[PDB]
């Protein structure tokens, strides 16, 4: 996953360095349970950083059993676009290591892996490498993070 | 979460333009809360979301059927 | 353990030691002279240690120092005499403090290495030389409110006293540090259980007339998620009395040279003390509105402050354990977190580039004692297990060894149910603690701050306690050394449970990471869950609650509570702050532009505080933490 | 064998048990000397007495039982049955005071505790009037509960032998034996039991130190809890 | 006072005994042996009293005799058993009694001679062997008036 809290710090500096003068309008996408047919929309227990009425906030579901978004992902996408907002940052949910549908609809892609990974070289087969914007990585409390970070570095170069 | 502002709680409420909104008030001194969350609901016309309360054993049931006909359609009892 | 290890070889070794000496002793006798073991006799003097060697030799002096009536030492210049005999009704004659009858040198050297005479390294059994005389200082407690009222009461209470210790509870507005406004939500609960204040202003008007210069006099305030700002607050007003007093005295607005000339002096003697802790409340209720590390490192910064503004008197750091307690948790457990979060406090202060005797002797514990038999010995483990971490692992000074703890009755025992006997049994946690060289004894009701206005009870509360201490005779003895078992037994025991606790909080990633797995809630949850089943089952019985109920039933006509507070009060705060609001709204934007900066670049935020409180507004410097993300975020 | 009214009367914790131990062994000479053998009646003599506020109570049982126990085995060689020694405690009402008494509720367990530490034979909590002159009432529960309190849940209970870790027990225990061989010999030497009987030693040497305990209660040198001091300012009506 | 003296007497007697055992068990590893000191302690063994001897011979068996959990002893024509570990809410295990940890045999002695476990002789800490177990024997004592009343209240009181 990896959402909200890279969102969180990047929200807070926004707010910090330009005195709020951007209007933000977020979406997330969270997947649905497939046997009893609910879901748990539970992103925006984290960060409060939503509390301005020129920035909102909106969660949505997949609905779906086979993608991890709705019919009208891109129609939604541009519905947000039309408000003459600053910015339209969206979430992606979760699937396994295939998915790539949010890029042909979307022109800037952060994309962030998780450290649990070990996996000293199966990032090469890994699927998204070269699909994204800029590599992140979180939970540093544990070691190898100097290692990893080398191999991730060497990896973006050959691709 | 929990200790969430009360303005927060139903300006997020419309901003995901929920149908329900569920509150578990056992610390007491619910009724200037719920009062200011039913006067700040009808200032902007969102009657059709639905309130429901659990507080345990405080409420009376003269006072919480009071609440009730103010309009919150239930508070569920623990007994 | 490794101290453990030397004190059962140096043990063998002086069973040797005397073993030979006696040998020879005997052997002169026979006439016969082999040498070879005066040669033996010499090696293993030599094999010993050295320290303990001038210990052991003590052994004769130390016999024939307690001998007499009177204890005579001559320190320093001055020269400190004590009685230490006490008559019976019966013309017995007991002394204070009993020493051993062994005469095997090997029970010597380990006792005087695990348990010494009280006074001594290593402060087994008891940190002062002995018992201070009568006259308890117990604090009277007593707030709520807004501060004209409370200030009323203040002067009530304390009227035609001299040793004045005042304690403070502030409401809960106060501990979440929102700032009041017109919402009824905010506007309803405030005032009540509590003392509500917003500025400078109030605070110092709370204090109003009150000699904070007064070297026999102390106020000890209870609050934890604001505990720098108003710190501030407090140092403010600790300078504002009495530059205002030589403004009566001289008329004229002091120089700035005599300005800081008198907040210097007046810092070195101001004294004080803030209960304030911040992992006991994240492990409890997750009601933090600020980041555990935030905090923690802001309480470092402030402890930085203060040892370079060298207060040697006044400390504001309280590791309590007595919601743990009262959640209900096992007492090992207890005693073990509350231990490991001390050291984590001790470990954060090395990491701030302070040495360590300067912080050392300035912290305090606050823990409880139930029914269970291990706390009639915890206080025992208490002292030992630090002890010995100052020794060797740090080598602090000897008066930074030293600790010193509070304890205070634990009111989930005494359940509402058949609150008479609660009472009783009361005298049973009461004994314990005494026996344990209490170094501070609280008698409180269910309630901490008497939730609701008290009656007769406080005297009943205050009455036992002097019953043990004035009267009691078996009281008059300080120190159960020699002759009941359970005491040395259960305290190997405990102190093994405790170190193998140790090793398992270490395993578990980091008390940091523990803190954020939850370990600790988890684990408390579990425990309790335990407990209340064997209640409800009584496979522990418990006395007066699943058994020998009264026939008549139990009506419990009683009422709940009268705390109110009029309407008209609150309406005057709140014009009192929209008034302190209004006077400098063009100031407080370059405090808080200051503060940003300040925070963003790794300073030292206190100092920051310390000129914005003057002119900022309680709630807007919260928004402004807020605003550089020090809000306590859900991370269940 | 009792002497519980001789503590009654307000006698001193050592020449309380110096008079018991003098009656029961007076006792058994005059059973002895009428030619029954010892291994008869030694297992079916019983004492009472109780234990006071004074420190020397709480180890005062334990001198009872060795007292006894030696003088048993070399002067006469009776049976192990015969030499063991049982006695009974019951709270003693003198230190209850009947101004304030609501604080004697509070003040008896002190003297509970120190009885059970001491392995006694049986216990007994009894209120002011031990006929109950007035007939007794609720009150009796607490006076039993906090017997079933101690004896069942306060864990340290389970405890039965305090003897490595508290120096007071063996060192008050050594003096306290000492005093009370000291006071035998004084009575021997006073003309045999049935001689201070007839002389009245005893009578006067219980009138002197009640009056000397009397002298240093009224003085408040010696403080008392409840009564010399700490008196509530709103009067006693205490009906 | 001559018991006390007695006490006296053996347990420096007792020191003397050891402090012998141990004296030539040192002399064993240095190569010289000198045997005037094992004639040295046959003769305190023989100025040694008897029946103490036998109870301090006695000792290891005591040790034993609490090892476990549970004792039983064999009496007349049967045999008892009792338990004597409790466990606490924290799993503490506690004894129900507890034994010197005294090495040194004088010590060892004073304490047999002077304070042993209850039901033993002199039966200085308590006459019977173990606690007695609850229900204690509560009596009611009431009497006032005429005879019938008694009886009557009595006949109210043991129904
Ligand atoms: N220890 C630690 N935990 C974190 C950190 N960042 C996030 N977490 C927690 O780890 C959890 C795992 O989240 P994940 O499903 O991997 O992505 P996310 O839900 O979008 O944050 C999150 O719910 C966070 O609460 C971090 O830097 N350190």
């Amino acid at each position: 996953a990896g959402k909200s809290s890279l969102t969180d710090e990047l929200i807070r500096r926004f707010r910090l360095d330009q005195d709020d003068a951007l209007s933000i309008a977020v979406i997330s996408i969270d997947p649905s349970r497939r046997k009893s047919g609910g879901a748990l929309l539970g992103d925006r227990i984290r960060m409060n950083a939503i509390n301005h009425p020129n920035i909102f906030m909106r969660s949505l579901a997949t609905r779906e059993a086979g993608s991890e978004i709705s019919q009208a992902l891109p129609d939604v996408i541009a519905a947000c676009k039309a408000a003459r907002f600053d910015l339209v940052i969206v979430e992606t949910s979760g699937i396994g290591q295939g998915d790539a549908a949010i890029v042909p609809h979307v022109d800037l892609s952060l994309y962030v892996m998780t450290p649990e990974f070990g996996a000293a070289s199966a990032l090469e087969k890994i699927d998204m490498l070269d699909f994204a914007d800029f590599v992140a990585i979180n939970k540093f409390d544990r070691k190898g993070a100097q290692d990893a970070w080398r191999d991730v570095a060497k990896q973006v170069q050959r691709n | 979460g929990h200790n969430r502002s009360v303005q927060e709680v139903v300006t997020a409420a419309l901003q995901e333009d929920v149908q329900g909104i569920a509150i578990s008030s056992y610390q007491g001194g619910h009724v200037e809360y719920f009062k200011y969350m039913i006067d700040l609901l009808r200032e902007h016309g969102g009657e059709h979301i639905q309130v429901f309360g659990g507080g345990g054993g405080v409420i009376v049931p003269d006072e919480i059927r009071e609440l009730q006909a103010y309009g919150v359609a239930r508070i569920y009892s623990p007994e | 353990r490794a101290y453990h290890r030397r004190v059962v070889a140096q043990s063998k070794l002086a069973r040797e030691r005397q073993q030979l000496r006696a040998a020879h002793d005997m052997l002169q006798g026979a006439g016969h002279e082999s040498a070879a073991l005066e040669t033996l006799a010499s090696e293993r003097d030599v094999s010993l240690g050295a320290v303990e060697r001038k210990l052991l030799a003590m052994w004769p002096q130390m016999q024939q120092a307690y001998s007499g009536d009177e204890y005579v030492v001559k320190i320093r210049d001055k020269e400190i005499r004590t009685g230490l005999i006490s008559t019976t009704l019966s013309g017995t004659k007991i002394r204070k403090v009993v020493l051993p009858r062994f005469e095997d040198e090997g029970e010597i050297l380990k006792w005087l290495m695990r348990e010494n005479v009280p006074g001594s390294f290593p402060y087994t059994a008891g940190v002062f030389a002995f018992k201070r005389e009568g006259e308890d200082p117990t604090r009277m407690f007593a707030g709520e409110g807004d501060a004209f009222r409370t200030n009323r009461r203040f002067k009530l209470v304390s009227e035609g006293m001299e040793a004045k210790r005042l304690s403070t509870a502030f409401d809960s507005v106060t501990l979440y540090g929102e700032d009041p406004h017109e919402r009824p939500d905010i506007y309803g609960k405030v005032g009540n259980s509590g003392v509500s204040i917003a500025t400078l202003e109030d605070m110092k008007v709370l204090y109003d007339g009150f000699d904070l210069t007064n070297p026999s006099t102390s106020v000890s305030m209870t609050i934890n998620g604001p505990a720098p700002t108003i710190l501030a607050m407090f140092m403010n007003t600790a300078i504002d009395q009495q530059i205002d007093r030589f403004r009566a005295d001289n008329g004229r607005d002091p120089t700035a040279d005599e300005e800081a000339k008198i907040r210097a002096w007046v810092l070195q003697n101001v004294r004080g003390t803030v209960q304030a802790d911040i992992l006991k409340e994240d492990q409890g209720q997750n009601t933090c509105i600020f980041s555990t590390e935030f905090s923690l490192k802001v309480m470092g910064d402030i402890q930085e402050y203060f040892v370079h503004h060298q207060v040697r008197n006044f400390y504001s750091v309280s590791i309590s354990g007595y919601h743990i307690a009262e959640a209900g948790a096992n007492p090992i457990s207890q005693l073990a977190f509350t231990l490991a979060n001390g050291f984590t406090y001790v470990e954060a202060y090395l990491a701030r580039g302070m040495h360590i005797d300067d912080f050392a002797p300035n912290l305090s514990f606050f823990f409880s004692n139930g029914m269970d038999p291990e706390y009639s010995v915890l206080g025992r483990v208490a002292r030992r297990i630090w002890a010995v971490t100052m020794r060797d692992k740090y080598g602090a000074n000897d008066r930074s060894q030293k600790l010193k703890y509070h304890i205070q009755t634990s009111g989930r025992s005494l359940h509402a149910q058949e609150i008479d006997f609660n009472d009783i049994r009361t005298t049973l946690q009461a004994l314990i603690a005494i026996y344990d060289n209490c170094n501070s004894l609280h008698t409180n009701a269910y309630d901490e701050a008497i939730t609701t206005p008290t009656a007769e009870s406080v005297r009943r509360a205050l009455a036992i306690q002097l019953i043990i201490n004035r009267e009691w005779g078996v009281a008059k003895c300080e120190n159960p050394n020699q002759g009941s078992f359970l005491i040395e037994e259960l305290t190997d025991l405990v102190e093994e449970a405790v170190l193998q606790e140790f090793e398992r909080i270490a395993e578990r990633g980091g008390v940091l990471g523990a803190m954020e797995t939850g370990y600790q809630r988890g684990k408390i949850q579990e425990e309790s869950l335990y407990y209340e089943q064997l209640k409800h089952d009584g496979t522990l019985p418990i006395i007066g609650v699943n058994t020998f109920r009264n026939p008549n039933g139990d009506p419990t006509p009683q009422t709940l509570e009268l705390a109110r507070s009029s309407e008209d009060e609150k309406q005057s705060q709140l014009h009192r702050l929209t008034e302190f609001h209004g006077a400098h709204q063009a100031d407080a934007e370059a405090m808080l532009a200051r503060l940003r900066q300040a925070v963003i670049d790794n300073r030292n935020v206190f100092a920051v505080l310390m000129d914005a409180v003057r002119v900022c507004s309680l709630g807007q410097i919260t928004h402004a933490l807020f605003e550089v993300g020090g809000q306590y975020r859900r991370n269940m």
